[PDB]
């Protein structure tokens, strides 16, 4: 039990990957469980890709656009026609992998796994085991993984210095 | 001097309704009957919040005048809330005492309902006194003891600070008394 002073929340029977019955302020109470847990690994998976791209941004620029000093200041220099193209493209990704329901009330209208889009096609998740193994590390790195951006994202924009730059070369504010 | 059943603490007032003596450090001392009036689980675990911050509230008075970090600088505690208020840290010990009182909310909240004992976050790392049960109540006594102790020693220190204007290693080392008084005339 992650709070041993606290009651273990009754919604958490521990069948999702990295429940240790961690809901003090009772989230999972009063909400649709298979929500969250989709909730968690959306935002697991990017803040997933987002702390790579945070890393790749430092080092590597593409030859279309120009770097700017922080890879938080990348989505500036870059022009707003093209972000609209990447907000578009992830509104019909979220479209389509979804099935066109995007609502807490004719989501889970089939009952599929929550996270679970469909999109396998490297085919590692097959043994259960495995599976099951694979789900707790994805949480467990999705959990980690969202601090660490919500951590770089302000470093960044405080201290006006990459991650590695930070690292290299520590200062105080 | 009388006849009649009183506190054992104070042998004029009787033992209160509520203090039945199961807590620990209840020496039937609540004159104004607080207990009465609201539940004897919550004062209790108000008592041990603001004592365990009382505690390290006297390790920090002691030990800021004792030994300052290398970064902030050099200065008296009572000004270092401002000059900490000032830098932004003490914002952020806020944040985060908020954000353990968070969790400390709903575990009160679980103590009125009787699900936990009054001050037991079940914090034992070094299980001090977690294997063994009679040691547990003699520390719990000295933790309330040192808790009362340490809230009035943390008035005493701050409010000899308010007009000594001396630490209080300062203070014990060269005390004067206040307002010049060694040599005041009609004071
Ligand atoms: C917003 C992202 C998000 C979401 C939707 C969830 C959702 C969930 N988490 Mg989770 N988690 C997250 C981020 C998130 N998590 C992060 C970043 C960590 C690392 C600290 C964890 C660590 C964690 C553990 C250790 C456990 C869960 C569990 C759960 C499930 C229980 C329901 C719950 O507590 O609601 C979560 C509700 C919110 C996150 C909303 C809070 C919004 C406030 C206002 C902002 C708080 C910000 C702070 C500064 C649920 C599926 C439990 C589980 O697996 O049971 C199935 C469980 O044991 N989570
Ligand atoms: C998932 C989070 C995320 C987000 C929001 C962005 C957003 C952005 N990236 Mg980026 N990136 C990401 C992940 C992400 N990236 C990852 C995981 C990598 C490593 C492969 C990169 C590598 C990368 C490079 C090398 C560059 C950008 C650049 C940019 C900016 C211009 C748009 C563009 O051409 O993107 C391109 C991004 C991709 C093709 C990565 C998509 C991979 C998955 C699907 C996400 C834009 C702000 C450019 C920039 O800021 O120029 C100044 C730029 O030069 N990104
Ligand atoms: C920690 C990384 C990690 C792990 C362990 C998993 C694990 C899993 N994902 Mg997943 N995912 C991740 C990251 C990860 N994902 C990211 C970043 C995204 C966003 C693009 C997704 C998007 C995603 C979708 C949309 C779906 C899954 C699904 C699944 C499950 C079956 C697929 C499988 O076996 O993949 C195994 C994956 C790996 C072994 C990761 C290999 C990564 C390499 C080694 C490094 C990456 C290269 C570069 C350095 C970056 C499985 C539990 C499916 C599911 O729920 O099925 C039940 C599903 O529908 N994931
Ligand atoms: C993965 C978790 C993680 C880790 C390892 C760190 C680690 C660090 N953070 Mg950080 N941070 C995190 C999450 C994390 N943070 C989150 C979730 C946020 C959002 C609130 C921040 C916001 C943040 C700020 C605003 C600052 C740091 C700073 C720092 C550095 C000094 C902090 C210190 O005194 O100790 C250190 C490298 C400081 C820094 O830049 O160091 C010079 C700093 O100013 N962090
Ligand atoms: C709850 C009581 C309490 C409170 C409100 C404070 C508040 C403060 N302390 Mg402090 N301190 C405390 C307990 C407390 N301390 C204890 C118990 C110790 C002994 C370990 C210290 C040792 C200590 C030192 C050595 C220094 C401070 C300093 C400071 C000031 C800067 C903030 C900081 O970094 O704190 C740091 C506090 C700690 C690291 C103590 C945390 C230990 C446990 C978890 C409590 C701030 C006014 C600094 C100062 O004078 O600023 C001008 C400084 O140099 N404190
Ligand atoms: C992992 C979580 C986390 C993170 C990322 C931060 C991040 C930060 N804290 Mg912080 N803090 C936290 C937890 C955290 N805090 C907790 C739990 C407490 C206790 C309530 C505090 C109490 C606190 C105070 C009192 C102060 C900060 C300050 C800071 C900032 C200065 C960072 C820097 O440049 O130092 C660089 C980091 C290093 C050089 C690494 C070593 C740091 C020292 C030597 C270790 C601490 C020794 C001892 C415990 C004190 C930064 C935004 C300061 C601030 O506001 O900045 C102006 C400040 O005064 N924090
Ligand atoms: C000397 C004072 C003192 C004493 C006797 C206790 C005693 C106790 N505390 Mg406690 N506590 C204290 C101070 C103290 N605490 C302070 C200052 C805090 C704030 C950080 C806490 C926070 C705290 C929590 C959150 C919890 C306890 C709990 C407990 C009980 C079980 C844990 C145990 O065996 O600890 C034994 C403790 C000692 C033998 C004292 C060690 C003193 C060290 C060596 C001083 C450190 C050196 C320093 C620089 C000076 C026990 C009755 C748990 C509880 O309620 O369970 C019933 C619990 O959940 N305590
Ligand atoms: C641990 C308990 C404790 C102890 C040992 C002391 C001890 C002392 N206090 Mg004190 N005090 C205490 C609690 C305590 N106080 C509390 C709880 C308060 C809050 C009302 C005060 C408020 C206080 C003031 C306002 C003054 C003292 C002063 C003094 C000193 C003069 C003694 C005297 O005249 O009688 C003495 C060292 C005096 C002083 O500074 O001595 C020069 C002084 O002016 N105390
Ligand atoms: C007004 C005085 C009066 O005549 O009424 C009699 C009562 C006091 O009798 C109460 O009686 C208590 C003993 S018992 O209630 O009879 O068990 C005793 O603790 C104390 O005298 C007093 O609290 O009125 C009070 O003075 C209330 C106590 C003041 C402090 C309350 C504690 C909680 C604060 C909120
Ligand atoms: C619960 C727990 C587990 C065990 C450890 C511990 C005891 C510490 C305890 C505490 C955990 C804590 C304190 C977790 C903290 C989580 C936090 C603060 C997460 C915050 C994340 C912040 C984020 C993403 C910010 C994202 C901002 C983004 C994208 C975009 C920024 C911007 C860009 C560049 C485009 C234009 C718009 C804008 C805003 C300028």
């Amino acid at each position: 039990l992650a709070v041993p002073f606290l009651e273990r929340p009754p919604m958490l029977d521990g069948s999702y990957a990295g429940d240790i019955g961690f809901d003090p302020v009772g989230f999972s109470n009063y909400f649709d469980l298979r929500w969250l847990r989709e909730a968690e690994l959306k935002h697991g998976r990017v803040c997933m890709l987002g702390v790579v791209g945070f890393l790749v941004q430092e080092f590597v620029t593409l030859p279309m656009f120009s770097n700017g000093v922080t890879p938080v200041d990348d989505f500036f220099v870059v022009p707003a026609t093209g972000l609209w193209q990447i907000f578009f493209t992830i509104g019909f990704v979220e479209a389509f992998s979804n099935g066109f329901k995007l609502t807490p009330s004719d989501m889970f209208a089939d009952d599929r796994a929550p996270g679970d889009l469909g999109f396998d096609p490297l085919g590692c998740g097959k043994d259960p085991a495995a599976l099951a193994r694979r789900q707790l590390v994805e949480v467990k790195n999705g959990r980690l993984a969202m601090i660490a951006f919500g951590g770089m994202l302000h470093q960044q924009l405080l201290t006006k210095q990459g991650v590695i730059e930070q690292l290299t070369n520590f200062k105080a504010i | 001097v009388f006849p009649g059943q009183f506190s054992d603490s104070v042998p004029f007032l009787k033992q209160p309704t509520n203090l039945d003596g199961s807590y620990v450090g209840d020496v039937g001392f609540d004159p104004l009957g607080f207990s009465d009036v609201f539940d004897i689980r919550v004062l209790r675990e108000a008592e041990l919040k603001h004592g365990r911050i009382a505690m390290l509230a006297t390790l920090g008075m002691v030990v800021q005048e004792a030994y300052t970090f290398p970064f902030f600088d050099k200065v008296l505690p009572i000004p270092a809330h401002d000059v900490i208020v000032k830098s932004g840290g003490m914002s952020q010990i806020l944040l985060w005492t908020s954000f353990a009182e968070i969790f400390g909310g709903i575990a009160l909240f679980q103590t009125i309902q009787g699900k936990r004992a009054p001050g037991d976050y079940s914090f034992d790392p070094l299980n001090l006194s977690a294997n063994d049960l009679e040691k547990r109540e003699r520390y719990a006594l000295a933790e309330i003891k040192h808790s009362r102790l340490a809230m009035l020693a943390f008035s005493g220190m701050v409010h000899q600070y308010f007009i000594t204007n001396q630490g209080v290693i300062e203070q014990i080392n060269n005390f004067r008394p206040i307002n010049g008084f060694p040599d005041a005339t009609f004071s």
